[PDB]
């Protein structure tokens, strides 16, 4: 039950390869990168009408599937920046794309924001009331088993849980370095109370922000928000995840 | 079908319910996928293995 | 302890019984090692969960 390949994922992710590959073309993206290398981030902005005009099939698939769309994506980045130069790819475990751009059904407002937009790329415009204090999330923890002589690695992601025993109910002790964490914030968003009926009921949207993505916002600021829209596990609640933030 | 009038007296919050779900046996990986669930104020309904 | 005597009517293949068995629990990967069988034709008693 192990999956060898994915022609889709490697199709799909030679072509934002090909498309982060700017040197034929006017380098926009290629100086962004390299801009982006010694701003030292890890997180690349991108303009969706430049995917459109380059390849309108892939930015069509990319919005109607945000998640593995964006996988690919940030997996052709992280190569693409390896191939820029390793070592600064080595200093992050991973990268990040920002969506920008015009969205033409999927530019939304909390009012607006429908359930069918689950799974897709969303633009929501509108102002922040609630703010959540930063809190480290983990995301992978190492843990190490000297009775075994043992290393083992847990992913948590989407998905009590902290693994503490070997099968053998060996003591585990936790590699706090080589665990993986991220700040990780959650902010709730409201229609603009100028152009909202007093008739209709408040339509509040939770937003989660990590890393960078995280102090990019404050309670009372007019931002847009780009992020893929989804529910959460078990009659849902729903719940957006932030690609790129900013304060119009 | 049924018409009838009224006058409100309360109103919950804009929330989502589940009509399409899929779900998938904790060890065996079996999904049964694409679940119609019906309309109305109902729960769910769990297979029984 | 009881002694009897007697003349032996009839033998089995030699096999092999487990006393020292471990298991795993198939989902959630919980493993319960070294569990004792006591000896004799005992059946085995598996985890509720």
């Amino acid at each position: 039950t192990v999956v060898l390949d994915d022609v889709e994922l490697r199709e799909a992710q030679r072509d934002y390869l090909d498309f982060l590959d700017d040197e034929e073309d006017q380098g926009i993206y290629q100086s962004k990168v390299r801009e982006l290398i010694s701003d030292n981030q890890y997180r690349l902005i991108v303009n969706v009408n430049d995917l459109r005009r380059k390849n309108e099939k892939r930015a069509n698939r990319l919005l109607n599937n945000a998640f593995e769309e964006l996988v690919a994506f940030q997996r052709a980045l992280k190569d693409f920046v390896a191939s820029i130069d390793a070592t600064y790819a080595k200093q992050y475990e991973e990268f990040y794309v920002g969506l920008e751009g015009s969205f033409g059904s999927k530019h939304v407002s909390p009012r607006t924001l429908t359930s069918c937009f689950l799974s897709c790329v969303v633009c929501v415009e509108g102002i922040v009331t609630k703010c959540s204090l930063v809190r480290p999330k983990v995301v992978r923890s190492v843990h190490y088993c000297p009775a075994t002589k043992k290393t083992i690695e847990r992913r948590y992601s989407d998905l009590s849980v902290y693994p503490t025993k070997d099968e053998e109910n060996n003591p585990l002790e936790t590699e706090y370095g080589l665990s993986v964490y991220k700040d990780h914030q959650t902010i709730t968003i409201q229609e603009m109370p100028e152009k909202a009926p007093a008739g209709q009921l408040p339509r509040s949207v939770d937003v989660i922000l990590d890393d960078d993505l995280v102090d990019k916002a404050k309670p009372g600021d007019r931002v847009q928000v780009v992020g893929t829209y989804r529910c959460l596990p078990g009659t849902f609640r729903t719940v957006l995840i932030a690609c790129n933030v900013k304060q119009m | 079908l049924v018409k009838i009038p009224g006058i409100i007296i309360a109103a919950s919050a804009v929330r989502a319910k589940a009509t399409r779900i899929s779900i998938q046996c904790r060890s065996c990986r079996n999904t049964l996928t694409n679940i119609a669930m019906r309309p109305g104020l109902e729960g769910y309904a769990l297979p029984r293995k």
